[PDB]
């Protein structure tokens, strides 16, 4: 039996809030394809180390076997980087806040080949979140849902599904707590979950881009990032 | 794999 | 619009009424099959299904409210997800098998025929199993399929004008959510259960998006290999995704 | 586009 399931909504929220990884910085050098992609993959690689340690703190995650933990992170890592990026960029309409000192716009996406398309998707998701007034507490639930959900069908399973339900309960809890009517609660739940489909889409496209970028042997990729990428076959 | 080691560290 | 004026029961009715038919393939158990014929059966079938899908889309509440360019976009984005969810729905009562057509039931084994089609097969079977585990109802299925059509391209669309197009879709989407909840409430689910099941259903859409993306790349691969025949409509859909 | 056509007809 997993401790995750015994937690109350408030304990779930606090656990997730407390597990949050930090906002990392990029280089303090005040844009080519090589230079931009170099910064992004460097940043990604550093964020991945934090994400792996963040995931271990999502309730229910460590109760899984190591092999299942690897499977879920392998499936979800880019989605998780992306939703985090989108969340960070939410208060910056028209910009992607990769780091506090790397706040980019559509125009710079044109510099990397096949990047402006992904950029435009990221920006629209960010705008969507902003217009929905997405809250930090809702954000952390959504992010953990991605971690547990994305690889779950390419599979215990019940456990993951019970924990997923627990996070659903937690989301509704927050929406009730914010004073939303019943109908507003279920409509908002649906709206947020449907965005996860778009995040999957963006991850799939980003993965293709990363692969071509790997093949073009343009920027070096860490052995970690290469292993995470290779997992998507 | 590196992930395995990091998940354990 | 009539769309936003529909009760939950009327919405279910509309969607059920609009269901396309189940088509037959050209499979012949006596004929020998290659990689390029088995796959040819599937693409021939998909092409024929697309024509019915287009006409089904027109009968989804709200959809013809949209500009022609926006209808085109939504279908270009969603077509393979919609084909895939229908396949998974048909295959629900056949564990371990995909019912591409009543005369074309396939095994994982037979799915190895095409180069790398195995992974996609497994994903579809996992989804089917998931539908079985949840006991997905036909009424819930038609709601999800219409959600895919309306949702999947909604964030990849000019002016503050073309923004109101996106806003009508969100209103219709909310209405379908209401319909799902109503169905669950009538099935006797508690409120906690309603919300949990709604989430479970919507999270499956993420896996369907994933399968569609994977299939889209296998499709592009097949194109270039030019060994398996692809129809002009299918080719154009493919291109919409680049 | 075939699709655009079929959507009209
Ligand atoms: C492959 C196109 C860019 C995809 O996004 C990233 O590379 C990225 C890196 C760090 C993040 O926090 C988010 C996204
Ligand atoms: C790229 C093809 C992946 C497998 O799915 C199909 O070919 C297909 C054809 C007709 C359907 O109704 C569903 C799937």
């Amino acid at each position: 039996n997993s401790l995750a399931l015994s937690l109350t909504a408030d304990q779930m929220v606090s656990a997730l809030l407390d597990a949050e990884p930090p906002i990392l910085y990029s280089e303090y050098d005040p844009f080519s394809e090589a230079s931009m992609m170099g910064l992004l993959t460097n940043l990604a690689d550093r964020e991945l180390v934090h994400m792996i340690n963040w995931a271990k703190r999502v309730p229910g995650f460590v109760d899984l076997t190591l092999h299942d933990q690897v499977h879920l992170l392998e499936c979800a890592w880019l989605e998780i980087l992306m939703i985090g990026l989108v969340w960070r960029s939410m208060e910056h309409p028209g910009k992607l806040l990769f780091a506090p000192n790397l706040l980019l716009d559509r125009n710079q996406g044109k510099c990397v080949e096949g990047m402006v398309e992904i950029f435009d998707m990221l920006l629209a998701t960010s705008s969507r979140f902003r217009m929905m007034n997405l809250q930090g507490e809702e954000f952390v639930c959504l992010k953990s849902i991605i971690l547990l959900n994305s690889g779950v069908y390419t599979f215990e399973k019940d456990h993951i599904h019970r924990v997923l339900d627990k996070i659903t309960d937690t989301l509704i809890h927050l929406m009730a707590k914010a004073g939303l009517t019943l109908q507003q609660q279920h409509q908002r739940l649906a709206q947020l979950l449907l965005i996860l489909s778009h995040i999957r889409h963006m991850s799939n496209k980003g993965m293709e881009h990363l692969y071509s970028m790997k093949c073009k042997n343009v920027v070096p990729l860490s052995d970690l990032l290469l292993e995470m990428l290779d997992a998507h076959r | 794999k590196i992930l395995h080691r990091l998940l354990q560290e």
